[PDB]
């Protein structure tokens, strides 16, 4: 909700792949790069949300943080290699790395990081297939990656706190605002999208949808307790 | 008005005429009305409303005008076509047949009409089917503008070229289904009985006169036609589906001399069982429309003979089992599916895209999980053209690679009509795949069309046959299936 | 690992008539790579020994282009490149045989030319970095492989003294990479005319007179961050007034901290 422009931005942008056939091959962009994105509230929902757009018509593919490899012995980017031989036997679909936070949770992350950043570039490898890099905190990655991985765009997701909880907030209101706007610290498209998923439900279950102020605030507790 | 769907009674719509005539949208109601009546009950309601209708406004809307006035000029302004597919597909054509498959390029029409006047020698320069299908195309892009469509064909009619002329009076068939005023032109020179330019003549004209249409004087001219038993194969072919797709929807069908008598010329001579393969079309079809017809049961006693017969008897068994509750036939379908015969599998278990269309819940079984590549081919053509779920296209992700060219080729056609970013995507595929000339004009047919009526269900039957010389080809560019 | 089969260097890229401005350093290190091999008994006729090779270092600036011009520029085969990166690794002491199957690789290929880069990653205990380096040395002062044989020492931090007390012996010529120019750039985008789609309706010359402090670097920003700055709306025309925020904002909000 309000974030229409950056999501028709980020839209056309992964939307150049796949799409529009007849000034794709006959121009010649094909960018071997991808966009990187990140995001202070994160919760991999926004994030995915914002690469969501691929998932339309395409082969997905998600690897979220580097947990994977921190839990085994220092095997390194072997396992980098094998999802770069897959993907270029598998060039139609998308790399999503999401959740990197490999030091918000040291010197080998530096070094197959860095690995990663020289194989990510596409030294030996065309045009084949796109990479997207996701993250929470921007400051966490190490100024090496700034020339070879971000080349080609990044966004800048401002966290208001007091404008977009104010704007869903008033969308859930219009079926005491600075409860919400002040005690909530992070939202994202599932909070909305699952309290209003299973309000409707519950609206299915006894016929009404009057919210009540104590129930609101009894499944805010829900949710609050829950974590 | 789908209570007349599947009753088929004229006292149902001559009420819902008079009712729903009382109280006066009205194009639209045309539109689906035509559409969802049967061959039946508009001549019926065509012979009473044409003997009154108090207002003969339902007579001007339940004929080949009203459910086309509205939708060639809105198809036209509504629309807007690019010309890279005419001037590209129509360009990357060569080898004689994927100029055959620009032959489908400029039949299938659903704006534009540059590729169908893109000079001459487009025709000449093709081979005999691409004579016929060319000169039939002209005819499939002109299904309105009688007055047009007569000064557009007229060029092509009584030419230099037997199969100009013969295409041409297919053209005739294919633009017009209610006018019928070309048959005496091509209906009296039939009488040749040898070799003569009124067989094929007799193949476009009986064919489009079959797209056109218990009428009897058309009958008893086909009469010689069914006791002349040409050589060629399209002669019957176009024949016993003329004669069947006139005859659908009968009230519990008919034990007539008409098909008795193509079952007694059917085993008079057991030679060219292509025949035996399309006489069965002609007898389901006029099998269609029974409710609790003993038809299957005769054919069980009479027909019983050699494979052949047999698999005429298991092709009524097809057109026998519409979809009822009638679980036996489905251990019936398990238990007599492991036969030896190497067709009645494909036909026998072919009959589940049209036992079971409504229910698409149980379609999906493991006919893929098996070995034997007519078994795939039988899940391949069981998918269909419904609305395409992500599980079709799951089966099309395993059932589109595959090396045997019938299944290659067959492949495209239902991944086509399933899907009406997921157009060209499979088609790079198969770019990705092939880069022989029956894939190739397949995957242009389908790179160009990319983009329970028995009108859209009779149609494909005679698809399954196309794993034989090109002479198929020249009536398989003029389906009517298409939309 | 895949390092030693793409260790190779196909792919041509920057040539000599596409040079950043060099004038006399071209020369001084043109004369050491080129002209040896094209007139070997001069140098064994004449005197000595033919030379070795230069030294380069400084600031980065245009560097790696006049390598490119040695890969362009290579008459029958191009040599092969080594990298500081790949010895620095896990399971230390594969030093030793990465130079020895270099060096027998270097003497399969008739001791072809080696390009040494970043030399900082491993110079700056480092005993398995001293038995690489003196077993070049060592290997490299006999005369039995080839004596046109040529190194190249590139970095960024004058940090390795050890190198810089050991190079006198064999390596000479301590001086300065390259200074950028202003007229020669233009050649630098002639040659980016091979590159992705660029519009025609750009002129060369006012992208070239308007941009000051344009280092080698900074105009693979202008054209590489130009180009991925068209694509950040993934168009597909390139006009110059679509990116010309891009380019004063290349030169100037990076032109601010440098």
């Amino acid at each position: 909700g309000g974030l229409d422009n950056q999501i028709q931005e980020i839209k056309e942008s992964v939307e150049l792949p796949l799409t529009h056939p007849e000034y794709y091959e006959e121009m010649g962009i094909k960018p071997p790069k991808g966009v990187i994105l990140y995001g202070p509230p994160g919760t991999g929902k926004t994030l995915l949300a914002k690469a969501v757009a691929n998932q339309t018509s395409a082969t997905f593919l998600r690897v979220v943080g580097s947990e994977l490899i921190q839990k085994y012995l220092g095997d390194g980017p072997k396992l980098v290699r094998e999802l770069f031989r897959v993907a270029e036997e598998h060039a139609p679909s998308i790399v999503f790395i999401d959740e990197i936070d490999a030091i918000g949770t040291e010197r080998e992350i530096q070094r197959t990081m860095l690995e990663l950043l020289n194989q990510l570039d596409g030294f030996d490898s065309r045009g084949d297939v796109k990479v997207i890099m996701a993250t929470n905190r921007i400051e966490t990655l190490d100024p090496a990656l700034i020339r070879p991985g971000r080349i080609d765009r990044k966004i800048e997701f401002p966290l208001p706190d007091e404008k977009t909880k104010k704007r869903i907030f008033q969308i859930h209101t219009s079926r005491t605002l600075d409860d919400l706007i002040m005690a909530k610290d992070d939202l994202s498209g599932a909070d909305i999208k699952a309290i209003c998923t299973e309000a409707g439900l519950m609206a299915l279950r006894e016929r009404r949808m009057k919210v009540t102020n104590e129930d609101f605030k009894k499944s805010k507790e829900n949710v609050l307790y829950k974590k | 008005l789908r209570l007349a769907l599947m009753l088929n009674d004229m006292e149902l719509v001559e009420d819902i005429f008079t009712s729903c005539k009382d109280v006066v949208m009205l194009g639209r109601h045309g539109v689906f009305l035509e559409l969802s009546e049967d061959v039946e009950e508009y001549e019926d309601l065509t012979e009473i409303m044409s003997n009154v209708q108090l207002n003969s406004n339902f007579l001007a809307l339940a004929r080949e005008l009203d459910i086309m006035e509205p939708k060639v000029p809105d198809d036209i302004y509504k629309t807007h076509l690019e010309n890279n597919r005419f001037g590209g597909s129509g360009s990357q054509v060569d080898s004689a047949r994927m100029n055959l498959a620009s032959s489908f390029v400029n039949g299938f029409v659903n704006q534009d009409k540059l590729l169908t006047d893109d000079g001459n020698k487009w025709l000449y320069k093709n081979k005999d089917h691409g004579m016929l299908s060319a000169a039939a195309s002209l005819g499939m892009i002109l299904l309105w503008d009688v007055d047009g469509g007569l000064t557009q064909i007229d060029k092509y009619l009584y030419s230099s070229e037997d199969y100009i002329k013969s295409g041409a009076l297919l053209a005739c068939g294919i633009v017009n289904s209610g006018v019928r005023n070309e048959c005496d032109p091509a209906l009296a020179l039939l009488s040749d009985y040898v070799l003569h330019n009124s067989n094929t003549m007799r193949l476009g004209s009986i064919f489009g006169l079959g797209l056109a249409y218990n009428r009897e004087d058309v009958l008893t001219l086909l009469l010689p036609v069914m006791g002349d038993s040409k050589s060629s194969m399209e002669v019957a072919g176009v024949t016993a589906l003329a004669c069947g797709m006139i005859a659908v929807g009968s009230c519990n069908g008919d034990v007539t001399s008409t098909i008795l008598q193509t079952i007694m010329e059917k085993s008079e001579t057991e030679l060219k069982d292509t025949y035996a393969r399309w006489l069965p079309l002609g007898l389901g079809l006029n099998h269609l429309g029974k409710g609790e017809a003993i038809e299957a049961i005769l054919a069980a006693l009479e027909v019983v003979s050699e494979p052949f017969r047999s698999f005429a008897n298991t092709l009524v068994d097809v057109c026998a089992y519409a979809g009822s509750g009638n679980v036996l036939k489905v251990q019936q379908l398990l238990h007599i599916c492991s036969e030896h015969f190497d067709s009645k599998e494909k036909e026998e278990d072919k009959d589940k895209k049209e036992k079971k269309d409504k229910d698409k819940k149980e379609a999906p079984a493991d006919m893929g999980a098996h070995q034997g590549v007519a078994v795939l081919g039988i899940a391949l053509i069981a998918m269909g053209e419904e609305i395409g779920a992500e599980m079709a296209l799951r089966t099309f992700g395993h059932l589109l690679r595959y090396g045997e060219p019938t299944l290659r080729r067959a492949v495209p056609l239902a991944l086509a009509l399933i899907s009406v970013s997921h157009d060209a995507d499979p088609e790079v595929s198969y770019n990705s795949i092939f880069a022989a000339r029956l894939a190739a004009m397949l995957r242009q047919l389908a790179q160009y069309h990319a983009k329970k009526g028995t009108l859209t269900l009779c149609p494909y039957h005679s698809d399954r046959q196309l794993m034989s010389q090109v002479a198929v080809a020249g009536l398989l560019t003029v389906l009517v299936s298409f939309l | 690992p895949t390092v030693t089969m793409m260790q190779v260097e196909e792919k041509p890229d920057v040539t000599y008539s596409d040079v950043g401005g060099c004038k006399e350093q071209i020369e001084k290190l043109r004369e050491v790579v080129e002209t040896p091999l094209l007139h070997p008994e001069r140098f064994v006729n004449l005197g000595i020994e033919p030379p070795k090779g230069v030294l380069l270092f400084g600031p980065p600036g245009t560097g790696k282009t006049l390598c490119a011009r040695a890969v362009a520029n290579r008459t029958d085969a191009c040599f092969i490149r080594v990298i500081g990166s790949e010895l620095v690794q896990k399971y230390v002491g594969e030093g030793a045989r990465m130079v020895r199957e270099l060096f027998e690789m270097a003497r399969t290929k008739k001791a072809c030319l080696i390009f040494f880069d970043e030399i900082d990653a491993i110079g700056g205990g480092d005993n398995e970095v001293q038995r690489t380096m003196l077993e070049l040395i060592n290997q490299l002062d006999g005369f039995d492989p080839r004596g046109n044989i040529k190194v190249l020492m590139a970095t960024n931090r004058p940090d390795t003294l050890d190198p810089a007390l050991m190079r006198p012996g064999r390596l000479d010529r301590k001086i300065e990479f390259s200074l950028p120019d202003l007229e020669g750039r233009t050649h630098i985008f002639k040659i980016h005319a091979r590159s992705m789609s660029v519009e025609r309706d750009i002129r060369f010359e006012l992208l070239a007179r308007l941009c000051p402090n344009s280092t080698g670097a900074e105009i693979r920003s202008v054209c590489t961050e130009a180009g991925m700055f068209a694509i950040r709306a993934r168009r597909k025309i390139a006009t110059e007034k679509d990116f010309l925020e891009a380019v004063n904002k290349v030169i100037k909000s990076y032109a601010k901290f440098s």
